[PDB]
RNA sequence: CGGAGGAGUACGAAGGUGCGCUCAGCGUGGUCGGAAAUCACGCGUAGAGUAUAAAGGCAAAAGCGCGCUUAACUGCGAGAC
RNA sequence: CUACACACGUGCUACAAUGGUCGGUACAAAGGGUUGCUACACAGCGAUGUGAUGCUAAUCUCAAAAAGCCGAUCGUAGUCCGGAUUGGAGUCUGCAACUCGACUCCAUGAAGUCGGAAUCGCUAGUAAUCGCGGAUCAGAAUGCCGCGGUGAAUACGUUCCCG
RNA sequence: GGCUAUGUAGCUCAGUUGGUUAGAGCACCGCACUCAUAAUGCGGGGGUCACAAGUUCAAGUCUCGUCAUAGCCACCA
């Protein structure tokens, strides 16, 4: 995207929403892609695993996220690695958008799978894509078992009609 | 080859290959391949990208996979809705069909259960 | 021979220094994944932590990280409790 | 009379390569048929429908024997093995197929990879395996009573088990 | 009145090492053998720790208390 952004769906933005001010105008400030994978610690080949695809799915080099206290109920302690985790941001975040608008969407076999609200009253989307295929990556063959991810979408919109334009304008089914 | 949403196997025939799919069997891969035009016994590490589209074009006008699934499960949950005498033997998990259930109903009701 | 609890250790880093960082709780949203795992944004907020009992303390944090290291030195020591 | 947490007896189909599927092509016996069996043609993927022909039968019909032989393919996989269960659409008998019929087509594709202690049948055209017919009967056989095709292995002996 | 010790399948028992529950043998239930029993052979399923509180790898595996139980000490004038 960008230039597209840039060119047409700022002052676009400014007529949907009647913004007085140009800094009022939305924007979207970054993507994180997470992966949370339990009992991580009992073979650390998933772990592995996790970390490879976020390496192809996102042009980054993903960061482990360790687990925070200790909980009695799951096998975890708060030493271990319990997770996966990426951001994007400038143009590595509007290729992203780019790609999974393009490829994603249509590969899945459930459509129009996000919601119309999932919303947190604060211009932020999130959604959670099941398993890691459904994007350019490896072929079936030669990778591990299929693990789902979520997208987080934080943007600079104050409220839930807001963000739902800027996705509209972006192209987002909702 | 991906087709339909899964991956059907590459050494085997086409016809054999195509039932792989839920919602395709030896009938329908036969009449889709003569539809289209490629020869039954040709394998599917065989085919180019272009006959590879038209069979993923043919497949696209039958019912499969997730579509069909949701189909059965409405027609079995409306039966259960409605309460007639087979959507009562459906919430029963008996057979449906008139079969005695004095003995031999294993299939339905699953594994034998001590008292 | 009144009322209640702890000790007979641990650590070459859990010591030194330079630079850097703040906890805990609750509410929304988001695959497996829930009361509670990891991710994102808010609201009140030291109620967290400090190898270990309790008390007196702790924002220049005395709490938490990373790089380099041996001052866990030798000879002393005005003056005090 | 067909119920269904369970237990037992008698059977059928399998668990595959001495096999499965497709194409071509041989060889029986016995029995039934006028409220019945139907050549042939047309329609249908099919069960079947319509028209029509012969037969009261060594005359016409059920009727295709199947395993077999030749060629191709599958290459040991829960599979091109297996065919239970379920969704959808139909045909026929019958006044009427909900409880509760048989059969056809599309889709689905379960258990099962040779079975513990124990136990059964069989001495030759026999066992094993393959098909065909009938009584009952509007319709409804894996049962019963019959018919043929292909065609084995082993018996030293009476010590023990049963009579 | 004082100390010690113990509390877990239907019964007998091990429990262990605070992650971890737990395993056994009888017994029981189905099958088999038998004219019918017993004896015998085959298969299978079973306890979540006497409780009440606290700390934490809830922990039956630590510490406190209540109850049930067993033992012997309750003396000199």
């Amino acid at each position: 995207l960008k230039a597209r952004y840039n060119d047409e769906l700022k002052a676009k933005l400014q007529e949907e929403l009647s913004i007085k001010n140009v800094m009022e105008i939305p924007r979207i400030t970054k993507i994180t892609l997470n992966m949370g994978v339990g009992a991580a610690a009992t073979d650390k080949k998933l772990l592995d695993g996790a970390v490879a695809d976020m390496q192809l799915i996102a042009g980054q080099k993903p960061v482990v996220t360790l687990a925070r206290k200790s909980i009695a109920g799951f096998k975890i302690r708060d030493g271990w690695p319990i997770g996966c985790k990426v951001t994007l941001r400038g143009d590595q975040m509007y290729e992203f958008l780019d790609r999974l608008i393009s490829i994603a969407i249509p590969r899945i076999r459930d459509f129009r799978g996000f919601s119309a609200k999932s919303f947190d009253g604060r211009g932020n989307y999130s959604m959670g894509l099941k398993e890691q295929i459904v994007f350019p990556e490896i072929d079936f063959d030669k990778i591990d078992r299929i693990r789902g991810m979520d997208i987080t979408i934080t943007t600079t919109a104050r409220t839930d009609d807001e963000g739902r334009a800027l996705m509209r304008a972006f192209g987002f089914p909702f | 080859a991906r087709i339909a949403g899964v991956n059907i196997p590459d050494n085997k025939h086409a016809v054999i290959s195509l039932t792989y799919i839920f919602g395709i069997g030896r009938h329908t891969a036969k009449n889709i391949l003569a539809a289209v035009g490629i020869t039954e016994t040709t394998k599917i590490r065989e085919l180019d990208d272009a006959q590879l589209d038209a069979i993923r074009a043919e497949v696209a006008k039958v019912p499969t996979e997730g579509d069909l699934r949701r189909e059965i499960s409405m027609n079995i949950k409306r039966l259960m809705d409605l309460g007639c005498y087979r959507g009562l033997r459906h919430r029963r998990s008996l057979p449906v069909r008139g079969q005695r259930t004095k003995t031999n109903a294993r299939t339905r009701k699953g594994p034998r259960k001590p008292i």
